[PDB]
Order: C-alpha cells, then structure tokens, then sequence
C-alpha cells in the first residue's frame, strides 16, 4: 500500500534518544522526629529496562543531560512551600540530615523553587574523566569487583523543603531526563535474555528463552 | 581476503599530553606469536581469547606489558584450521570489543573464567555468547566465516578502540576473539576426529610508557 | 515593555526544544578523541546481514535453530524450507538485526535481501530452487508453479552462497526453498548438511513514527 | 529585561493567530502528490449551475419537483411558472448549490443567471416569454405588462435552452414564464413536456460575515 | 463535444518510489469494451456502474487486474442511446469519485449492491442518489446531458483520482458512472417501448505492478 | 478573503468532552478520547463537502472542576500516536513510556495548547472510501487515525476531584481537492451514510401553487 | 460478450447504412 519513502531524520542517533521520560521517583515524608525529611537520588540511566535496553546497544556514549522535577503532594493540593534541589558533583559528600552543613556549601549548586511554580529545569554537562561513558568494562578497578567502572558517576540531587519548624508535607519528586548531543561509537547486539541484576549482565542459564516464537513445521510459512 | 576492523589501519598516538616519551619497540616484539592449536570435535562448543591477556607473560611482550603502566597497541589476528575435503562445518570468527562474561544461574564468574590466559576458555552457552546477547546478531562485529568447503583462514586487523588513549595491559582487556562452530562437524567413519585451529598474533603499533623496577 | 501571555505558558511538554540553565558554568569537559565506530544513525545497523532462525520449531533447543537441514533421503521437489518475509512481525525475522530495531518505529517500507550459504562437504553436489512469491499470493504447492515466478537455480558445486533481493515490502511475501536435484555424495562422505539463512535491508529502507518496544 | 503584562494575558480567545508547540518534532509527513480538483475557495462552487426545484408543491413527491410541466391543453398567455430570485431564502433556491453555501455567510451581493432547457420531442414547436421584474415590483398579472420589461422570446424549434442574467440581487425580484404560443405537436406525438430550471451566480458574487447553517 | 474530467488528460506515474518496473500494456488491453445495453422505460429509475469493477473478469483487463496488486489507470466513457424523433426525455450522465452506496431503512448494503459487476445495479431512490445526497446539486461532477431532441452521445474522459498513486483493482473502486433519467420517457402508442443505452469503455494509461502465480 | 478554503475551516470550536471523576476504587481516574472530527454534525456537514483533505490540527484543553473552584492540581495530557497502546489504568505503565509526548499543566494555569501534524499513511484524509480493508466492513479506512489524549491527574493517593475536559480543535493549512454536494438527509449513524429511506425529507419547503411567487 | 473480445465492429443504423469487415488470409475456416 505504501509506495513512497519515509523520512531519514527520525532514524538518527540524536532523535533515537531525544524525548524525556521518567528516570527516577523519590519520596520525602517530612514531619516529626522519626522521619528524615530529605531524599537523595544517584544519577543513573540504567534504572528502567526501556532506557537500559536502548543504551546497551552501544558501548561508548557521550551526552549532556537536562532534568525536570515534577513534585506534587500526596493528594495534589499544592500550597506554596519553598523547596531546594541541590546538586552534589562527583567527589563531594552527600547530606546526612535535613539541617546538616552540606546544604550550605556554596560549591553545590542548588535551586530554590516553590511548589506552585512551574517545574525547576536545569542542565548537567558531560561529567566523566574519560572521553565517553562506558557501559561495558572488561576489567578490574584495582567476585563482585568485576566490571565496575567509576568513570560513570554524575551526582545526586537531595530534594529538601526549606523551612524552620518541620512542616508536615508528604511530597513525591519525579525526575525527567532528556539526553542531548548524543554520540555513540561502537554498536553491539540487543539483549534477548531478561535482566537479573542492575549492574551485571547475568541471565539465568537454567532457562534460556528463545529469540523467535515457535511454529508447527519448517515447511509452513503460516505462523 | 582480509577483514579490516572499522576501516582504520591503526597508528600511533597523535600529540597527547603527559608524553613530552613512550618507547616504540621494534620487531623483537612485533613478531608472529603462534598460540596452541585447539581441537575442534563434534560436541565442541566454542572458544574465546582475551586481548592483550593472551600475550602477557609470553616473550618480549610479557616483559614489557607487566613492567609498564601505560599501554596502546593494535593487533593482526590470523585464525586457520586444517581440514581435508571430507570434513564439513563452519566457524564464526568475530572480534568483540569490551567482551564481558556475564555469570550464570539467577553468582559472578571467577578470575580464570574471564581472564583465561593463553589457553582460552570454552563457552557454556554459545547461543547467548555467555552474556545474554544472541549469536544471531553477532555479525555486527568485524567477522569472517571459515566454511570448510570454501576457505580455511580468516584475517582480522584490529585497531586500538578505547575511550582513554592509554590504559594498563594487566587490568583492562580491550577486546575478545571468539571462534564458535555455528554448524557442527560431521565426518564419515575413518577420518580424523579432531581438527586443529591455530592462531597467529602480530602486534602492529605497540607503545609502552613508564618503566618499573 | 508590554507583553501578553498566550495559552500554554506554564506547561512542561515533553519533546520540546527549550534550553535549560547550565548548573556548572565555567566547566570544561574532557576533550574528545578518535574512537573507531561512530554510528551516526540506526539506519546503517539494519543493513548488516544477521542469521535468521528459519528452523524455529519446538524440538530445536539451541544453535540447531539457526540451521536449515538438508538431507540425502529427500527426493526431488520436496520443499526444504519456507518462511515469510516480515521484518517486524513474529517469526524468523525476530532474531535478526533488521527485525529488532523495528519493534520500535511503527511504519517501515523498503527493499530487503536474503542470503543463503551452504555448509556441506567439498565433494557434495546438488541444486536448489529459491523462489519468492509476491505478497498477494500464498506459497506455491508445487515446484512447477514456483518455477514460474522469481526463481534462482542455485547449485552446490559452482557457488557456495546465493542471494535473492526482495522488492519493496511494507507493514506479506513468502520465499521457499525447493529440491531441484537430490543431494549427491561420493562414498565415505556424510549425507546430511545445513543451510544457514541471512537477511538485511537495502539502501531504500526507511522508518517512521517512534514507539517503545514490546521486549 | 523588564516587562509589563497588559490586560488580556491568560485568555484563550478563539480566532487567534498564536502558534502552538509541535508535539512531534522531527516528524516528516507523507509528501503530497498531484490529485485533480483542488478547490481553492468556496466562491468557485457557487458558480456551477445546479437544478432548481421550481415545482415545490405538495403533491410532487420525488424527482417530479425538479420539472416545470408544459402541456398542450393550456392556451396562450397563461403563466407556466413563476418564482422569486432569492439565493438564500426559502424556496426553489434551497436545493441549489449557490443557495446552500449561503446559509453560511450572513451577507451576499452579486449577479446571477438562470438557465432553462426544454425536454420535449424533436417535432414539437412553440414559444415562451421569460420576463424578469426588478425587486421593487411585484410579479406581472398580464403578459402585456410582462412584455414591457426584460423579456426573452424563447422558442422551441430553434433553441432548446435559453439563459437570462439577473443583475445585482442583495439580501426580491420575480422571474416568470409565460405562454407566447401554444404547444404545437404533429399526430402521434405526446402533448406534455417538461422544463428543468438551473441557476448559479456570476463572477462578481461575493460573501461576507460567517455564520453556522440552519441545516 | 467531449467533457474532460477536471482538465487533466491522464498520464503515467512520475518518478515514484518502489518502481525501479510496472508493465505498460499495449492496445491488447486498450481496445473498446462494449457492455450490455440497458433498456430505459417509462418507470425506469437509473443505473450505476463501479470502476474498474465492470472490467474485472472480462478479457485481457480481467487477467491483469486480478493477478496484480498495484493498479493505476484512466478511462474514456462513451454513453449513447438510440431513440427516434418521436421519443422524448433527458439523461444525467455524471462521474462520481468515491461513490459510496449508503444503505437504507434506519442495515448495511450487500456485496452485489455496491459491487454490481458488468450488469450495473439500479437505484432505489434516485432523488438522493442512494447516499442521502441530492440529485439537485449532482452537477458538480463532470457531467453531460443527453437530451433526446438535441444529442444522443456523451463522452467523459476521467483521469486517475486517488490519494495513493497505486491501489488494488479488486478491493477499491475509484469512481462510479451514474445514468439517471431526470425527465421521464414518454411516447405515443405504437412506438418502441424500450430504448437501449450502450456504453463503451477504453482504458488510456493502465499500469500494473507485481505479478501473481 | 473570507470565502477561501482556509478561512472556511479557520476558527476553533468544541470537538469533544470527557469526564474523569477521580476518587476511590470503583472509579477509573482517567479518560481517553479518540481524535475524530466527525463527532458533531456541524463540522461533519462542512467536511463532507469534500473527499480528500490535508490539514494540521492544534488543540486546547479547557478543564474545570464540577463547580468551578480550581485549586492547583497537576494534570497530565498524554498523546498516544497511531499504532501505540492506550492506557489501562491510572497507574499503568503506559503513562511512563517516553515515546508518548505528555504535557504537565496545573489547573490554575492557562489552558495547555499543543499542535498535531498530518498523521496519515496516504497523502490526504479520505472521508469517503468505496472499498474494503481486506456487512459492517464496507467503507472503513484506517488511514484516518490520529490518536488519543488520556487525561489524568498526577498524584499519589487518590485526590477526590471531578473534572471535565473540553477539547477545542483548530484546523490549519487546509487543502481540499474534489467537491461533492452537501447532504440533505439527516444523519443516522456516525461512520456511515445511512439515511432512513422510509421518510425522504425534501430539500425545499412547500408552497401553494407553482404560479404564485409568494412563499 | 465472448464475441466482443475478438475483431468486432459496432455498426449502427442511424449514422451509417453500410459497413464492411476485412477477413485476413483465408486458405483452403473462420466464422463471421
């Protein structure tokens, strides 16, 4: 039915990673003494198996990232409370409490945006000591030490409500990551086996799932 | 004739910092290193060799890559099997950069499983390349078929592929050389059961920086 | 200066081109080096030939489902194998590279090719007929009605590999594999062999609206 | 930079020219081809002549209300038909094309024309008088007072179709149809015939402020 | 003399993709196909023919449009009725692209009602064209009157009008040819009761792509 | 300038209304809406004057509560392109698929406006298809699909709102190719031209006699 | 209909009063 050719602008390596999707959800639950009042989130893209399967088609990747924080309350009614979205660069210590001294360090760039405002958007550059992110490392950093590369660290965010005397909110931050200026160098086949762990390629060899669904005989094309 | 990995003809490092300096060794290290011949049978299941792990503790390259903490080199790989005109089968000879052995059973692999040495280890599940990644699509890598009714040799020339222009030759292994029989070996009764597979490695443009002891 | 706010001010609409504030000004990243590879688009991945699980039956269980079996007990005109041409539907094209990057990309249209190669002994000799039917018709029931199409008489002694170009699929076309002449062996030579099938897309293959995969 | 918000910021005013954010950037639609037709404006639809239900009486019931009956039992000067010229009001001009695209478009002003054609036998012969009265006057009660206007003596033997141009209607003008000479037939020829009336607008017909139709 | 549908003089396909390729058949298919003559009476009510349904399973065009899954063609339609100088009436011969039969009674129409074949079906309600759409405005389409005191023939030349440059000639019917008596037929006693209406179709620029069986 | 084909389809009107009624377990909490322009008989009668149409569309979502008092609650207006699955619940995984472009706009903001391109596999939308897609299968064309929206309030623990979304569609860059007469019979179904032949309504209102122009 | 697919001549009575058809190459059968 289709006679013409489609567009080649939509198959490129920058449009395949273009749109921003959900990458992580954290919860604060401020209020009282037994509750913490803060919530950190290590930046990683291998959290959800839909972005993990797309980025493990390649070995070396180089990109920027811009973030957007959609915070609501537990029900939805947002009264104006001032928040703080900090950023701990790799090599700096994470906060230990809602009133610790890591919140006032001037080298951690924080963002002060209320609940009633549009969501706080900010951009993070290429933060690796190498010249490309590696998602497959065949070596040791010197059992559980094989295949770990510390050149993929990007940072945390540590959401916190700015107040004095323990407001009783229960918030929920949703983080949306957009990949910009994407460059991918060497390709590799897409994974067929289901995932077992988050940082390792383990695949549960006791049941090898097949890459093609079965049919009756080899001589019938109807499947 | 030859397969050229990503169309590069590997070269030396251009104008990098922290080197004025690294030694460029002569043909005393760039000779032909012939490893052992692996016997390919009916129930055989594949092999893999890690680079430059197969040339550590071996000759001049072993005395240079163990006493230097920078390393950059490209290789020339020549896999050849000697079969008669009464045997049949096919081999898939590919070069996988950053080839990570997974680990099986729902459990991380040992040291000799991922760094096998000169005697390269054998696959347990060649259908998923022991990494959950199917052999059906493993022709992305620079490959060459050894079909026993057409040819016997396969030559792949691999440059240096890494995000850092100098690493250590002991901790990090850049790529792996798989040889997997896709079609099994069959022969009539009376022929030679095992067919050898010999491999010859010649380093092209090796560099070493910073000497120890 | 005066200004008016049109509808659509405070929305966060994904797939947008608005810039964000840099969180580390004055930061200079590590300068890039020359790494081989450099995939510029996914369209040059779906033109690499990859193996095709034609023998996707129940009792296969392993690497024996990449291989189409050819025996010497089969007579002439007895349909070695048959499979549809559907890069994106469920079948043999689910294990290939062109068929897994189009579980994204809702629409596709272009030309393909399917490459066979033979994995028998050097002494063996035979023929095969490789016929492709158009997507309006079903598969042929005879070799004579498959001979009247787009056949390729492929033999074993001269060539060890043949390729057939399928013109212009769209989101079906059945390619079959017939015995023209029985499998001829000398004494003290095994009588069974295998064919492994390959397949990729041509240069005029394109893709359209994005979609997440179904694993 | 400083900015001030004038009154009228956050309103959604329909009939606006503000652009919206594209929801699929990088999407390329299917390229257009040459399709015949290509209506550029509705003003070239209201100049196509369409049939006009002059015989919109009660007992018509079907295709017999497109047709003005002409008989041979009628004597001379006996008013075959009469209808107003109102493309947009209720009457014969409700079944035509010019009168249905102006149940939109509140105001209209321009010239029209009304085309008659005769559907009798080739042997029949007669005459008709086609008179148009200006929109200030009523319809004529006699043929002699209709002869003193903008008449057209249309006969049947020479011409089978005649057209009369109505100058400059506006949002009425009555066009009548008189017997000049009785309907003359040879033996063995039927004595009844029909006239079907047509009508469209001229080139200087224009339209003004939009409005939804009243079905 | 002739009515030209939308002022086009139909042509072949310009530079389309997926055709390098389609066959352009010669005058073995571009001859004059004369269908049956329909008898027009006093109580007759109209007819319609679907294209290219009337030339399926008929001659060379039937053997090409059934064994090809692409199709593009334009036609030349010649409707002529043979009446004496003692009969009277008028016919409306129009060409309606994408002519969809509605279905009546508050109930979808059958297959032979919408795809009638060579023997084209008759209207039930010609005042609304069997589609809720009035005959009073049906002069938008390329039309020609057959008034029995002026002329007898009507020639309409129709190009290929579709949003896709190639479709199937079996599933999709591009246009329809209506012939409706607006004014009825009257005659004195002794004349011939039924007057025939014969139709001649000549395809102009037919193309076919992709062959079956 | 006011009779042209782009101004006849210019302004944005109501095209669909959905309801959420969030709260509890027996209620759903989401509301989808298939994009079609043949919902209301005023836009249906205008677009069935032509067969082939080609246009962009931009949308605006006016959401109020049941009474009107709008406290700030964050909403999600997703977009499911044709070929992608619709959501099945308010917490399903189709809300987090990154290939569905969603819009996060609160209740107190001005309405969320967004634009949708030409989304057909052909080069024009067909509203009259004389064929079969291979009784109820006649005249269905799947080349007119555009998508859904699936309005949802973003929260965690089931806010008790009862909302009402009104969708306003503006037609931009309109091209119409072949015209056809405007429908006189009233509509019976939504996708079919059925007209209830047991009572044929007339296209012109009746008068007393054919000889009086007063109507 | 199966005679229309051959070498037909649509001859009418009002326009022409006489028509002629050429038979190509008989030999010692062809039915008109």
């Amino acid at each position: 039915c289709v006679v013409n050719r489609n567009g080649v602008l939509e198959t490129t390596i920058n449009h395949f990673f273009s749109r921003s999707g959900l990458v992580g959800v954290v919860n604060l639950t401020d209020g009282g003494t037994d509750t913490t009042g803060y919530a950190t989130w290590d930046i990683d893209i291998m959290g959800f198996v839909q972005l993990r399967r797309k980025c493990e088609m390649f070995t070396y990747m180089r990109f920027n990232a811009e973030f957007t924080f959609v915070t609501t309350t537990e029900n939805g009614g947002a009264r104006p409370y001032m928040l703080q979205y900090m950023y701990v660069p790799p090599g700096a210590p994470k906060p230990t409490g809602r009133d610790a001294f890591q919140w006032q360090t001037a080298t951690n760039p924080s963002v002060f945006v209320k609940l009633t405002d549009p969501p706080a958007q900010v951009s993070v550059p290429f933060m690796s000591p190498a010249s490309a992110y590696q998602w497959f490392y065949d070596g040791y950093p010197t059992n559980t030490t094989y295949g770990l590369c510390p050149n993929n660290m990007m940072g945390t965010f540590a959401v916190r409500v700015v107040s004095r005397e323990a407001s009783q909110l229960k918030l929920q931050t949703r983080v949306y990551m957009k990949l910009k200026h994407v460059r991918a160098w060497v390709p590799r086949p897409i994974r067929s086996q289901p995932y077992l762990l988050k940082n390792f390629p383990n695949y549960d060899s006791s049941k090898i799932t097949n890459s093609a669904r079965d049919r009756s005989s080899i001589k019938q094309a109807n499947m | 004739n030859i397969v050229l990995a990503y169309g590069e003809w590997p070269e030396y490092c251009p104008d990098t910092d922290a080197t004025a300096k690294p030694t460029r060794p002569d043909v005393s290290v760039n000779r032909f290193y012939t490893l052992d011949s692996k016997m390919w049978q009916e129930n055989s299941t594949g092999w893999y060799w890690k680079f430059p792990d197969v040339l550590n503790k071996t000759g001049v390259f072993g005395q240079n890559a163990q006493f230097h903490y920078l390393y950059r080199s490209g290789f020339c790989l020549h896999v050849q099997c000697n079969a008669s005109k009464f045997h049949q089968g096919a081999l898939l000879v590919a070069v996988i950069p950053e080839f990570v052995i997974a680990g099986r059973g729902s459990p991380h692999p040992g040291f000799t499983t991922t760094f096998p040495g000169t005697t390269g280890a054998t696959f347990y599940d060649p259908y998923v390349l022991d990494s959950g990644v199917p052999l059906s699509q493993a022709l992305i890598y620079p490959h060459q078929w050894i079909n026993l009714r057409t040819n016997n040799c396969a030559t792949v020339i691999v440059p240096y592929i890494n995000a850092v222009p100098f690493d250590s030759a002991i901790n990090h292994s850049n790529f792996g050389l798989i040889v997997i029989p896709v079609s099994p070996l069959k022969y009539s009764s009376g022929a030679t059961t095992a067919i050898p597979i010999t491999i010859t490695i010649a380093p092209l443009n090796s560099e070493f920086g910073g000497l120890r002891q | 200066i005066p200004a008016e706010l049109r509808p659509g001010t405070n929305q966060f609409l994904t797939t947008d081109d608005g810039t964000a504030a840099p969180i580390l000004p004055g930061f200079t990243p590590t300068p890039t080096i020359h790494i081989p590879g450099e995939v510029h688009s996914l369209l040059e991945l779906c033109r690499v030939e990859t193996i095709l699980e034609v023998n996707n039956t129940t009792e296969a269980t392993g690497l024996t489902r990449l291989l189409i079996p050819v025996s010497s007990q089969n007579k002439a005109d007895e349909l070695c194998a048959a499979f549809m041409v559907d890069p994106g539907r469920i079948g043999p094209w689910q294990s290939t590279l062109v068929g897994q990057i189009c579980r994204y990309y809702t629409q596709w249209s272009g030309s393909l090719k399917v490459t066979f190669m033979f994995t028998g002994s050097f002494m063996a000799t035979g023929k095969m007929l490789v016929a492709y039917s158009p997507p309006g018709s079903a598969q042929p029931a005879n070799r004579e009605t498959a001979m009247l199409g787009t056949h390729v008489i492929w033999d074993f002694g001269l060539q060890s590999s043949v390729s057939l170009v399928i013109p212009w699929i769209s989101n079906a076309g059945v390619v079959t594999l017939w015995y023209q002449t029985n499998y001829v062996v000398p004494p003290e030579t095994p009588g069974e062999a295998y064919i492994i099938a390959m397949g990729a897309a041509q240069d005029n293959f394109t893709l359209k609206i994005c979609k997440d995969t179904d694993e």
